[PDB]
């Protein structure tokens, strides 16, 4: 799903 | 906070393409998700498509594919629509929409621009002819005729009156020229003595008219 | 592609009452992505619920989603004036994301029959070499209605468009009006020109009719 990808990216984003 | 500020309305040839631009501003524009989604006259709301600006990755309506380009540049915030091969029922507001966030992103579009409308036609801009509907209760009126683009406002006696006036759609005719009426109903025992204008307002074609409504 | 149906695409409601919208998606909607939309005329759509049931700071807690799968509800509490508009819901479960057709709430109250009017041509119009003639059906509730020109007793066809106001926020009425178009040399070779309204509120069809050069 298209729509989940920026929710990933924030997750990614915050951890590292 | 999260604006979209969208490009102005524009007239299409038939066959053309159409740019319409999103500005966003408040907010980080590179890591949500933009998408355009249109609604036709009198229509409901129609998803087109989408960008992931950072990852230049889009997502497009089946529909649409083929005939559909989202863009994003970081440098000015700004993402764009390109829509090809225009046809009569590709008339339609654009807007812009942005995945609201909690940021973390909801997907469901919580910021929108104000709408871009897009008019595909062959016609040249015209302002209208004003022609008078002429009058218990009695009703009178004007008659807005042969104009292009939208749109046209009216008002009655310098937005004097207000109470019982109906100022209706637009319709297109077979000329692709658009028409409309303003009506409004007061005292028949009124006529004579107070006075009824209608003020038509076109911007495209600078017409702007006075016209008084008498029996 | 997950089809969306709102059925009906109206409901008439009183305010206060309560009012409940249904989505159902042909398919089960993936992580309950579903989110409804208000939109108000001249206005772009504004994000009420999203996740089926989340619903954004700011927008009020009388509405309110529910629903799982293929069956999701918005309920509004208690309709304040404001609240009538149209409704969309959108699934954004798959890529391809999809709307419904929308739900008008709309104000329900009594019965009006339409006020009819007939306006022959004006002078300033026929001396430009074209006849328009307007009917107006004012002020009635519910919004069907229809009408039908006759010229000399022959019903028009293709010459004539309408169009309806938004459901008045004062008294919530719709109002219809209708334009018969014709070529000056056209519109001198008839006599009677009349339009023809029905309605709920009309126990028979009114008639509205002028004859020409009168």
């Amino acid at each position: 799903n298209w729509f989940d990808i920026t929710n990933w990216l924030w997750y990614i984003k915050k951890k590292k | 906070q999260v604006q979209l500020v969208q490009s102005g309305a524009e007239v299409k040839r038939p066959g053309s393409s159409v740019t319409v631009s999103c500005k966003a501003s408040g907010g980080s524009f590179s890591t949500y998700a933009l998408s355009w989604v249109r609604q036709a006259p009198g229509r409901g709301l129609e998803w087109m498509g989408g960008v992931i600006p950072l990852l230049t990755i889009t997502n497009y309506a089946p529909r649409f594919q083929g005939r559909i380009t989202i863009t994003a540049d970081r440098s000015t915030s700004t993402a764009y629509l390109e829509l090809n091969s225009l046809r009569p029922e590709d008339t339609a507001v654009y807007y812009c929409a942005r995945e609201g966030t909690t940021g973390k992103p909801i997907g469901a579009f919580a910021h929108w621009g104000q709408g871009t409308l897009v008019t595909v036609s062959s016609a040249s801009t015209k302002g209208p002819s004003v022609f008078p509907l002429a009058p218990g209760t009695a009703a009178l009126g004007c008659l807005v005729k042969d104009y292009f683009p939208e749109p046209v406002t009216v008002s009655w006696n310098s937005g004097a009156l207000t109470s019982g006036v109906h100022t209706f759609p637009a319709v297109l005719q077979s000329s692709g020229l658009y028409s409309l009426s303003s009506v409004v109903t007061v005292p028949s025992s009124s006529l004579g003595t107070q006075t009824y204008i209608c003020n038509v307002n076109h911007k495209p074609s600078n017409t702007k008219v006075d016209k008084k409504v008498e029996p | 592609e997950i089809v969306l149906t709102q059925s009906p695409g109206t409901q008439s409601l009183s305010p206060g009452e309560r009012a409940t919208l249904s989505c159902r998606a042909s398919q089960s909607v993936g992580n309950n992505k579903l989110a409804w939309y208000q939109q108000r005329p001249g206005q772009a759509p504004r994000l009420l619920i999203y996740g089926a049931s989340s619903r954004p700071s700011g927008v009020a807690d009388r509405f309110s989603g529910s629903g799982s799968g293929t069956d999701f509800t918005l309920t509004i509490s208690r309709l304040e004036p404001e609240d009538f508009a149209v409704y969309y819901c959108q699934q954004y479960g798959q890529s391809l994301s999809t709307f419904g057709q929308g739900t008008k709430v709309e104000v329900k109250r009594t019965v009006a029959a339409p006020s009819v009017f007939i306006f022959p041509p004006s002078d300033e119009q026929l001396k430009s070499g074209t006849a328009s003639v307007v009917c107006l059906l004012n002020n009635f509730y519910p919004r069907e209605a229809k009408v039908q020109w006759k010229v000399d007793n022959a019903l028009q066809s293709g010459n004539s468009q309408e169009s309806v106001t938004e459901q008045d926020s004062k008294d919530s009425t719709y109002s219809l009006s209708s334009t018969l178009t014709l070529s000056k040399a056209d519109y001198e070779k008839h006599k009677v020109y009349a339009c023809e309204v029905t309605h709920q509120g009309l126990s028979s069809p009114v008639t509205k009719s002028f004859n020409r050069g009168e």
